[PDB]
RNA sequence: AAGUUGGGCACUCUAAGUUGACUGCCGGUGACAAACCGGAGGAAGGUGGGGAUGACGUCAAAUCAUCAUGCCCCUUAUGAUUUGGGCUACACACGUGCUACAAUGGACAAUACAAAGGGCAGCGAAACCGCGAGGUCAAGCAAAUCCCAUAAAGUUGUUCUCAGUUCGGAUUGUAGUCUGCAACUCGACUACAUGAAGCUGGAAUCGCUAGUAAUCGUAGAUCAGCAUGCUACGGUGAAUACGUUC
């Protein structure tokens, strides 16, 4: 019955600043706000081979970090809509707004 | 014999005493056991002359003899005289799909 | 040959499949991924550049 | 470098036993292990009635050996072999031996074989002897 | 009442366990072990806490156990209960400490890599 | 045996030859499961005779290396190298015996 | 297989649809691949270009484990040392 | 019915910052010092587990066919579009690996426990059809929510009672499903039957010091279609390490 939102960063502090920052902005005229509920990050993988023509045994792996981080609060009034839509950056994160 | 088909076996089981003739494997055995409503039960042949009635008729509703390789031989004499592009290759050793022969002594290859 | 293949791919086709797609940058058709259309080695090419997380390494 | 315990069989309280699954667990199936063992129980329990423990410590002693050689050319010594690698020498010969009896059930071949060397029969016995017979007849060129 | 508590883990397998004074009775989330964990008659050394920690006993049983299967499932066991022991008193550290039973042994599956196939074994080489 | 050669087609003169005077070590002890030979041409400009070749053995594998103008005096090499390889192999070895106590 | 059913090229449809009416001709060069059989393409004399080249055959009654996408095993004696 | 409903965040679990293991501390030993053994605590005590990382140089190692490029050469072609074959043929060997040579077994029927990832017109849910493949509509879903999904081995009772076997399913052909217009050379998969050698492999030779070896399955890339391969995940679970003779 709040704002809920999902924040995706490849840098494991800007979901924790970012979030504070405009948590800061969200209790400035509200209140009510449940904090950075983590999600398990999910990864990746690409299985690279340290070659160019053969020798297939000897390869390499690179990966990826997809975090997940689940931000809500209850109890709106238009400043902290604004403060939803007020400071976005750093914004790496794939902030989508909701409730 | 005894009752059709070819060579019925000898305190067999009837599910797979079936299986032996020229064209029974598994799911035939429930099959054309079931058709005359019995049970082998448990590795032995198990008749008398009451059942004889359905396992008598029921045995002679299928091609369960050298006709079916009669009927072998005419698809055989088929597929090798069309042309035959598998005719050639019915005796490589190779199904519909081809099959890369380079292992192949083989059971199927001299 | 390989320069008249490039127009190969990218000129109309018969129908749905008899096409590829290789790597932009490198030819490299094999072993190449649909994400990024690149190929094994241009990643490792470009992953040292680090655009682009992109790790780098070993945790897994 | 020390030899992973077996904390004890929770069977008879025993330990033994486990070691001897150990080398019956295939697969890693001591399931099935414990299955067939568990028949060898009742099984050998009846016949001739009397315990595991008493045929089992009794046959396990019947095969053991106390020595066995090794090489170092190759020449070819006696020891007294230690205690640990005696034992699982009688499990070995025990249920290698065991295996090749020509015999369709997993338990009776094994019972008929503890039941053999009970009577100190059997060519774990028997191996057991030859190695006392090559030691004492390798005394001489080695010891 | 009062149910003390430990907490184990092994294998994928966490062992919420809720240990409470009275008869000693089990059950697997909701169910007793024995026809559970398959096949299995190895329960006397899951009661191992009572055989050498104020042994005999007892003091009763709800678990809340999920994960892996019932190897190290029946491990985490044994942590939680002797965890939740030195919960209860540490008292008997010098009978159980003696037996560990505080040691979650971390060995586990390491990764997959080059060469490993079916099963896990370096290769056959070329020959001649 | 395994003969894979680059810039040239093989021809079969030349495999009875040098296979044959391969043979003649059966001295010592031929024991001949894997023979792989090896070749390639490359400009200098005098530009080559490669000959090299391997000679593997019971346990245990071997090298022998030539390059020449020509194959005939080229390959007398692989020849007169192994020859000396497998007889040393074999000499070895140690069985002056002697009691002990 | 097909999925109920059968289909062929059209294009040498509208070739046979055309010499089917007259004294039917016995004589095509044609392509062949994805053609499967049926009897309007009767009366009329299949050499399909086999890989090389295009290569005849009179057409008969018996065919029906045949088609047309090739009958001339292109392998090319054979390739192998022993016959069949 | 149900963590579903209202309630609680206690607890597993959750992703960020925090110590803890640093011979740190105690005893012995030792040229006292370096340092070795044991002890205490501790979850971890001996570079904790594993990975990342490959010094100087050797192989004129592999690579112009990743990419670029020194020299040479073609340029009505060695350049080019278009359709079809074919890169897959096999008297032969080899190497590689997958699968049986069975009663701990094989087949039947009931039953439990995993992890990890992927998902938009993509993951396909029930209900429906059928021997199955598969298809009907569409529940739910950019995801700790809906789907892939269900786990397999195990266990439970039955039977099989040592065979070339209820092992074996190669083979050949009969019949259906899915793909792409397209399954001949050349996609697998679905029921029918056919049921080969093979009853544990000579000489020879390889890996492995413990959750190992050995063993059962899951999912990701490539992907219209396609894995006895590879990759990642797990679940089950051994013998041996005297001594460095050799």
């Amino acid at each position: 019955q709040k704002i809920r939102i999902r924040l995706k960063a490849y840098d494991h502090r800007v979901i924790d600043q970012s979030a504070e920052k405009i948590v800061e902005t969200a209790k400035r005229s509200g209140a009510d706000v449940s904090g950075p509920i983590p999600l398990p990050t999910e990864k990746s993988v690409y299985t690279i081979i340290r070659a160019v023509h053969m020798y297939k045994d000897s390869r390499e792996q690179f990966e990826q970090r997809t975090h997940k981080r689940l931000i809500d609060i209850v109890n709106p009034t238009p400043k902290t809509v604004d403060a939803l839509m007020g400071l976005n950056l750093p914004s790496g994160v794939d902030i989508e707004i909701k409730l | 014999a005894r009752i059709a088909g070819v060579d019925i076996p000898r305190e067999k089981r009837v599910v797979i005493s079936l299986t032996y003739i020229y064209g029974i494997g598994t799911s035939t055995a429930q099959k054309i056991l079931e058709e005359a409503n019995v049970s082998a039960d448990t590795r032995v042949k198990d008749l008398t002359d009451d059942e004889l009635g359905r396992i008598r008729e029921v045995v002679d509703g299928y091609k369960v003899e050298g006709d079916l390789r009669r009927e072998t031989n005419l698809n055989i004499k088929r597929l090798m005289e069309i042309s035959s592009y598998r005719g050639i290759r019915h005796r490589r050793g190779l199904p519909v799909r081809g099959q890369k022969t380079k292992n192949n002594a083989r059971t199927r290859k001299g | 040959a390989k320069t008249s293949m490039v127009a190969k791919q990218q000129k109309k086709q018969k129908y749905a499949v008899r096409e590829y797609t290789r790597c932009e940058r490198c030819g490299r058709p094999h072993s190449v991924y649909r994400k990024f259309k690149l190929c094994r080695i241009c990643f490792r090419e470009l992953a040292y550049k680090g655009q682009i997380p992109g790790v780098r390494k070993a945790s897994w | 470098v020390p030899k992973r315990d077996v904390l004890p069989d929770p069977i008879h309280n025993s330990k033994l036993v486990t070691k001897l699954i150990n080398k019956i667990m295939l697969d890693g199936k001591r399931g099935t292990a414990q299955r067939i063992l568990y028949s060898a129980f009742d099984l050998v329990e009846q016949r001739s009635g009397r315990d595991a423990l008493e045929v089992f410590e009794e046959a396990i002693n019947n095969i053991m050996p106390v020595l066995e050689v090794k090489a170092r050319s190759n020449y070819q010594v006696p020891v007294e072999v230690r205690p640990e690698r005696r034992t699982t020498l009688g499990l070995r010969w025990l249920v290698n031996y065991a295996r090749l009896r020509g015999e369709k059930t997993m338990e009776d071949r094994l019972a008929n074989e503890i039941l053999d060397a009970a009577n100190n029969t059997g060519g774990a016995v028997k191996k057991r002897e030859d190695t006392h017979k090559m030691a004492e007849a390798n005394k001489a060129f080695a010891h | 009442q009062v149910e003390y508590r430990g907490t184990g883990r092994r294998k994928n397998s966490v062992a919420r366990v809720r240990l409470v004074p009275g008869e000693g009775n089990i059950t697997v989330n909701n169910r007793d072990v024995r026809e559970y964990l398959p096949f299995e008659s190895l329960i006397l050394d899951l009661n191992q806490p009572f055989d050498v920690t104020e042994t005999k006993g007892n003091y009763d049983v709800l678990v809340n156990v999920h994960g892996g299967g019932f190897t190290g499932q029946a491990q985490a066991i044994r942590h939680g209960i002797a965890r939740a022991l030195l919960e209860a008193d540490p008292e008997y550290r010098g009978s159980l400490k003696r037996a560990g039973l505080l040691t979650r042994d971390p060995r586990m599956k390491e990764r997959k890599k080059p060469g490993l196939k079916a099963a896990r074994r370096s290769p056959q080489f070329s020959k001649r | 045996f395994e003969i894979h050669g680059d810039n040239l087609t093989i021809t079969d003169a030349i495999r009875n030859y040098i296979e044959e005077k391969i043979g003649k070590l059966e001295r010592y002890f031929n024991d001949v499961p894997n023979a792989v030979a090896h070749v390639k041409v490359k400009t200098y400009s005098n530009s080559a005779t490669k000959i090299e070749v391997t000679i593997p053995l019971k346990n245990v594998t071997l090298r022998a290396e030539e390059r020449n103008d020509d194959l005939y005096a080229g390959i007398d090499l692989i020849n007169n190298k192994l020859e000396r390889q497998v007889r040393k192999y074999k000499t070895r070895i140690n069985r002056k015996s002697r009691d002990r106590g | 297989s097909i999925k109920k059913g059968p289909f062929v090229d059209e294009h040498l449809m509208k070739k046979v649809e055309a010499q089917e009416g007259s004294e039917k001709k016995q004589v095509i060069k044609t392509w062949s691949r994805r053609s499967t059989i049926f009897p309007n393409f009767i009366g009329h004399t299949f050499a399909v270009y086999d890989g090389r080249k295009h290569v005849p055959v009179y057409v008969t009654e018996d065919m029906v484990g045949h088609k047309l996408g090739e009958f001339a095993p292109t392998r090319t004696f054979k390739g192998h040392v022993a016959d069949d």
